[PDB]
RNA sequence: GGUACCUACCAAUCGUAGCGUGUCGACCAGCUGCGAAACACGCAGCUGGCACUGGCGCUGUAGGUAC
């Protein structure tokens, strides 16, 4: 079986920024080489065949290399709309084989999370369980650090977070961190509070409620 | 005016069975090679499988080897693939795909499908809960306010998403559902919007879980 | 006696009495262009084998035939 060794698995680049991806394989394909674009949720869009041809209808700014068993995509300029997964694939025989991709995201300045807490809704509350929401709202970059705490009492391990794509219109990222307790556990604490560290702010910012208020 | 149209995707156990069509539109199949291809969840593409035109020689990768056929019907303009002793590591979306013409792409993929989910797991289908994220009517800035739905509870993917029947859109969020310990998914919808419309505007989420038939309608309005 | 044709000339080596010749074509494999065409299939060109086809040129030994 041919392997496609893709590199690098991610970036984040400027616009403007010159992008390389390259695709090892490990014996020789000839030229039978293709890159490919996805966006999110999307069905590739086929960028290049025969390693170094232009499909029709791609902007120019995309091209393809081949040096021995190594093949290069370059976007000499990276727009805006590039923002996506980029494949290889070799099709010089069977089985075929599709690099592992590099997913393009778009650098920005850094943004701060707005960090917003919801309690649980009595309807949820009336069925046994208790779900407690933090929202941390269009901030860059992905990394941040959120931490519930429930009468000043560290939690973990009852918790889990979900992060969205860069958003097309800002680039910025939108994070939802929702923590599960029982109703009898839920009802036996007052303070709820979510505490986010985050490159964008000088110190943590904490969001709490008293249950009941 | 070149079209693939995949179908028959849904969710079966381990060790069943299930056949995905892939109508084509513009074109007859007979005269192009057709591929499968296949993403699990949030991972990279895998070439599953694909047919030669004229000779009708089929090709498959190795995890599918001897589990998957692949066929065409030329009286039907149509490719299909029928996958046996489904596995857990089988769940992905599947795309149809159309190898392009010798002499003008090589042999690279020029037309895909929107693809088809299929899930195989034991768990059994089941329709959300949904709950509302009330906008903290207590300690609320002028402008900046933030409400939201809570879609808990459902079996298998996907839950589609939408605020006042499609007309809210700006400013909404929609998370990717996370898989909780219980087997079954959950994910949040929210959306900011100017808090002086909160008591002179309604909000509603409208969730859909197409696996179970489930529609609902969700108000979203403060507290006490 | 001469010319022409014909019949035979150990074994091995394609063949031949022997020497040289690898042919429209046939077969094996490969490469390429093209056929809606990665494999298979069709058309064409080329490369290397092979010698199925046993022809062609030269040149004998006898026997025979014709003149
Ligand atoms: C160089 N050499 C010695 C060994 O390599 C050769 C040996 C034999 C041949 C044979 C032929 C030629 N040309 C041939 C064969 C049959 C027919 C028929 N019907 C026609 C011709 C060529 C060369
Ligand atoms: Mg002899
Ligand atoms: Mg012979
Ligand atoms: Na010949």
């Amino acid at each position: 079986d041919i392997q496609m060794t893709q590199s690098p698995s991610s970036l984040s680049a400027s616009v403007g920024d010159r992008v390389t991806i390259t695709c090892r394989a490990s014996q020789s394909v000839s030229s039978a080489v293709a890159w490919y674009q996805q966006k999110p949720g999307k069905a590739p869009k086929l960028l290049i065949y025969s390693a170094s041809s232009l499909y029709s209808g791609v902007p120019s700014r995309f091209s393809g290399s081949r040096s021995g068993t190594d093949f290069t995509l370059t976007i000499s300029s990276l727009q805006p709309e590039d923002f996506a997964t980029y494949y290889c694939q070799q099709s010089y025989s069977f089985p075929s084989t599709f690099g592992q991709g590099t997913k393009v995201e778009i650098k920005r300045t850094v943004a701060a999370p707005s960090v917003f807490i919801f309690p649980p809704s009595d309807e949820q509350l009336k069925s046994g369980t208790a779900s407690v929401v933090c929202l941390l709202n269009n901030f860059y970059p992905r990394e941040a650090k959120v931490q519930w705490k429930v009468d000043n009492a560290l939690q973990s391990g009852n918790s889990q977070e979900s992060v969205t794509e860069q958003d097309s219109k800002d680039s910025t990222y939108s994070l939802s961190s929702t923590l599960t307790l029982s109703k009898a556990d839920y009802e036996k604490h007052k303070v709820y509070a979510c505490e986010v560290t985050h490159q964008g702010l000088s110190s943590p910012v904490t969001k709490s409620f008293n249950r009941g208020e | 005016e070149v079209q693939l149209v995949e179908s028959g995707g849904g969710l079966v156990q381990p060790g069943g069975s299930l056949r995905l069509s892939c109508a084509a539109s513009g074109f007859y199949i007979s005269y192009s090679s057709i591929h499968w291809v296949r993403q699990a969840p949030g991972k990279g593409l895998e070439w599953v499988a694909s047919i030669s035109p004229y000779s009708g020689s089929t090709y498959y990768a190795d995890s599918v080897k001897g589990r998957f056929t692949i066929s065409a019907d030329t009286s039907k303009n149509t490719a299909y693939l029928q996958m046996n002793s489904l596995r857990a590591e089988d769940t992905a979306v599947y795309y149809c795909a159309r190898q392009g013409y010798r002499r003008r792409s090589g042999r690279g993929f020029d037309y895909w499908g929107q693809g088809t989910l299929v899930t195989v797991s034991s768990a059994s289908t089941k329709g959300p809960s949904v709950f509302p994220l009330a906008p903290s009517s207590k300690s609320t800035s002028g402008g900046t306010a933030a409400l939201g739905c809570l879609v808990k509870d459902y079996f298998p993917e996907p839950v589609t998403v939408s605020w006042n029947s499609g007309a809210l859109t700006s400013g909404v969020h929609t998370f990717p559902a996370v898989l909780q310990s219980s087997g079954l998914y959950s994910l949040s919808s929210v959306v900011t919007v100017p808090s002086s419309s909160l008591g002179t505007q309604t909000y509603i989420c409208n969730v859909n879980h197409k696996p179970s038939n489930t529609k609902v309608d969700k108000k979203v309005e403060p507290k006490s």
